[PDB]
């Protein structure tokens, strides 16, 4: 849990997903 | 998930598939929010009227997938549970109130590149990201429409709506510890959770810590995807002292 919610295969190789930016631009 | 898109390999890694053992079939979905812990939707587990009402030994989850049919070896991990807990004050007779319900994995499960975790929210997450217009994600082997069943994990992502308009979709009591998801009928985009998507994550990214938090669980539709109708999400935050409750308590 001090570990939670970070995904190895994207937020821990820095990549982004398909449409994450999406949730993003809906911020502003 | 309706008018959604397949999952990248790895893009939810706390999606939890949950079977009934005999006959084997896939009832709904569900999350890993720590090593031994699964988050789900008490209808998942409890519903009289249409012969659900299930103990530990009934059921599995699979956790790690991707192909709702195929196998995967390595990669997938099939767990048994050792108990389910349902919400005291959940409300099936009316209204889906309080649909929730935890359960605890026999064993830890081991986490790999497919098998992680989502954070649950506190009061500075729920107060910045549960806003109206404001997009979470949803996830789930359920139905492509209303009226088959995808091959690979389906994602959508879809606006919180405001009260007053969730309110008014439906005639049902809706509760403050619900609320509504999706496009209005003006706004062109279309998607939607349908069945077989119950009980599992609608999920967020925080943008002050770059995490995944769990703010809904699929709960309920009038129908999937209908003009003027909204999905209905349990409210992880309004429960989540239930939620520690009981694992602090583990039993
Ligand atoms: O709703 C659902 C999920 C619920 S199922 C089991 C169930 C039915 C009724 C009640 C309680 C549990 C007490 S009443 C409170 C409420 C509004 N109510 C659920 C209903 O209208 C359901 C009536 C039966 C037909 N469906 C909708 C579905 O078969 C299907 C349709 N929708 C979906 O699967 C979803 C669409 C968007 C999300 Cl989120 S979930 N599942």
């Amino acid at each position: 849990e001090a570990d939670c919610g970070l995904r190895p295969l994207f937020e821990k190789k820095s990549l982004e997903d398909k449409t994450e930016r999406e949730l993003l631009e809906s911020y502003i | 998930i309706v008018e959604g898109s397949d999952a990248e390999i790895g893009m939810s890694p706390w999606q939890v598939m949950l079977f009934r053992k005999s006959p084997q079939e896939l009832l709904c979905g569900a999350s890993l929010i720590s090593d031994r812990w699964v988050l789900t939707a008490a209808h998942c587990l409890l519903y009289p009227p249409w012969d659900k009402n299930f103990t530990e030994n009934d059921l599995l989850v699979r956790i790690g997938k991707h192909s709702r049919t195929r196998y995967e070896r390595n990669i997938e991990k099939i767990s048994m549970l050792e108990k389910i807990y349902i919400h005291p004050r959940y409300n099936w007779r009316e209204n889906l109130d309080r649909d929730i319900a935890l359960m605890k994995l026999k064993k830890p499960v081991a986490f790999s590149d497919y098998i992680h975790p989502v954070c649950l929210p506190d009061r500075e997450t729920a107060a910045s990201l549960l806003q109206a217009g404001y997009k979470g994600r949803v996830t789930g082997w359920g139905n492509l429409k209303e009226t088959g069943q995808p091959s690979v994990l389906q994602v959508v992502n879809l606006p919180i709506v405001e009260r007053p308009v969730c309110k008014d979709s439906t005639r049902i009591r809706i509760t403050d510890n619900m609320f509504c998801a999706g496009y209005k009928p003006d706004e062109g985009k279309r998607g939607d959770a349908c069945e077989g998507d119950s009980g599992g994550p609608f999920v967020m990214k925080s943008p002050f810590n770059n995490r995944w938090y769990q703010m809904g669980i699929v709960s309920w539709g009038e129908g999937c995807d209908r003009d003027g109708k909204y999905g209905f999400y349990t409210h992880v935050f309004r429960l989540k002292k239930w939620i520690q409750k009981v694992i602090d308590q583990f039993g």
